[PDB]
């Protein structure tokens, strides 16, 4: 009967205040429609390619619940990957707690690359300021923290890295942030190899890399004499090849510090305010 | 005159250091 709708409803109400079990990744566009036999209609959450989305809990076999990451967003019903690929089926058929959801943790690490290689003094400075202004900020919120192993190596003989930065201390790290982004609470990582966005591509942490540009190569020039430029010099103009409008989310390309920080301050309250919709408390 | 002034404009149509001092600027904090 009609009942089961209620029943689902009822149970969307008390999912709505219900902790996150899981974040995912999606690799596959999908909008909603009358055909997909929804149990609550209209409540459907579509999602675009690479769209994140949290998982509260497995409302059935058919449709999970759970909530896209964005603002204004509310609890629905995501759909199941077995759903989506019956879908898939039944298309090409009418044509005549791979797959489409990566595992992401709930609150995605950010790494501030740039403007050049880590580990001199210069480029130091220049982090660890910022990493000073996220914490007096973000006070009692942000949970910056160190890694000591190289995440991008995170992806019969068994895979080993040649390197000292051993995978399984990197699979290590890997939990430890799940279990620091369970807590909700906002990560910026200050990774030291990570002198690229690129090498975090093949991550699942799905980090929120962060750019300090510096678009004249000469400028930075002159700052590392101010104070091994060569190498910095390559580095900081491969990192001025890179697409802004996907490898970065955010480009610090301003001098001073206030600004900058006026503007890296805003997008992480604007990340914030898209993990933490008011319906969930 | 004004006519001269297109005359001469029809075909007539600092970042760098500013970067250079702005990130001395963000080095010397």
């Amino acid at each position: 009967r009609r009942e089961a709708e209620r029943q689902a409803q009822a149970q969307l109400e008390k999912a709505k205040t219900k902790p996150v079990a899981f974040a995912v990744r999606t690799n596959v566009r999908y909008s909603a429609a009358q055909e997909d036999d929804v149990p609550v209609p209209g409540m459907a959450i579509s999602f675009e390619a690479k769209d994140f989305l949290h998982v509260k809990e497995k409302f059935n076999n058919d449709w999970w619940i759970g909530r896209l990451v964005k603002e204004g967003c509310e609890i629905g019903f995501i759909p199941s990957p077995v759903k989506l690929e019956n879908m898939r089926l039944q298309h090409e058929q009418r044509a005549k707690f791979t797959p489409p959801y990566d595992v992401v943790p709930s609150m995605r690490p950010v790494v501030l690359v740039g403007p050049s290689l880590k580990g001199y003094e210069v480029t130091d400075m220049m982090q660890k300021a910022l990493f000073d202004f996220l914490k007096h900020r973000f006070e009692g919120r942000i949970s910056i923290t160190r890694v000591t192993a190289d995440i991008s190596l995170a992806k019969a003989i068994i895979e080993r890295s040649n390197t000292r930065s051993s995978l399984a201390e990197v699979q290590s790290e890997i939990e430890r942030i799940f279990e620091l982004a369970r807590t909700l609470q906002l990560v910026v990582l200050d990774a030291d190899t990570i002198n690229h966005p690129a090498q975090l591509s093949k991550t699942s942490l799905a980090p929120i890399i962060v750019y300090v540009k510096i678009s004249s190569p000469k400028v930075l020039q002159r700052l590392i004499k101010s104070r091994h430029l060569n190498v910095q010099m390559v580095a900081a103009d491969k990192l001025a090849q890179c697409p802004p409008q996907e490898s970065f989310d955010v480009i610090l390309d301003e001098n001073q510090l206030e600004d900058a920080c006026e503007h890296l301050a805003d997008y992480l309250e604007a990340y914030w305010k898209a993990t933490h919709p008011p319906s969930s408390n | 005159v004004l006519s001269g002034e297109f005359t001469k404009e029809r075909e007539k149509a600092q970042q760098l250091e500013e970067d250079l001092r702005g990130y001395m600027s963000w080095i010397t904090q």
